């Protein structure tokens, strides 16, 4: 591919990790920790929260 | 009502392209039986059957935008359709890097400005759905781990 400058995982070099708590059928409380290493995905979700945080 | 016609380009192997070209320029309906084009429910896969010989096809996205232009006097040209897809016969795989003309080769890599592209919004919507169906959400921008 034509040589291009490769950007770091954002200016901060920081990935995004989310912990989710849900209830399974019958009775259960499993927690799912999911890590996002893509800045494209990071930037949109954080912007959506920061926006919803101002709506709150 | 009127529905805009959908034109695409069909690329064939060169011997099969010569037989299809001879049969098109002949003009009989014999060509109609000979050449067929199956389209699979993937949407990006097919068979083109030349003289009942199956060929494997992929519908790819072209990097530039072409436009068919018809004319009656060869001085004023009317745009008829937009072409952006090609059914080459023989996702990232369904994107064609080169253009149809000879000067446009490796256009996507070299002659295209790298406008940032984000697809990505759909993944963010899925993440929001996993959020709204949860109870407690914990988040931290992280470091190397």
């Amino acid at each position: 591919t034509a040589s291009v400058t490769s950007l770091n995982s954002s200016a901060t070099g920081r990935c995004l990790k989310i912990y989710r708590t849900f209830r399974d059928e019958e009775g259960k409380e499993y927690v799912r920790c999911e890590t996002v290493r893509k800045p494209a995905v990071i930037d949109a979700y954080v912007r959506i929260r920061t926006t919803k945080d101002e709506e709150f | 009502p009127h529905e805009l016609e959908s034109q695409f380009i069909l690329r064939l192997p060169p011997e099969y392209a010569s037989t299809v070209r001879r049969a098109v320029q002949s003009g009989h309906v014999n060509l109609k039986d000979r050449l067929t084009i199956e389209l699979h429910p993937d949407g990006r896969h097919g068979i083109v059957r030349v003289d009942r010989v199956p060929l494997a096809s992929k519908l790819v996205d072209l990097p530039c935008v072409m436009e068919s232009l018809k004319t009656i006097d060869k001085k004023t040209f009317y745009k008829t359709a937009d072409i952006c897809q090609m059914l080459v016969s023989t996702e990232k795989k369904f994107i064609w890097n080169h253009g149809i003309t000879l000067p446009l080769k490796n256009v996507r890599k070299r002659r295209f400005r790298k406008t940032a592209k984000k697809d990505v919004e759909k993944e963010v919507k899925r993440l929001l759905s996993t959020d709204a169906e949860a109870v407690s959400t914990r988040w931290e921008i992280i470091a190397e781990d």
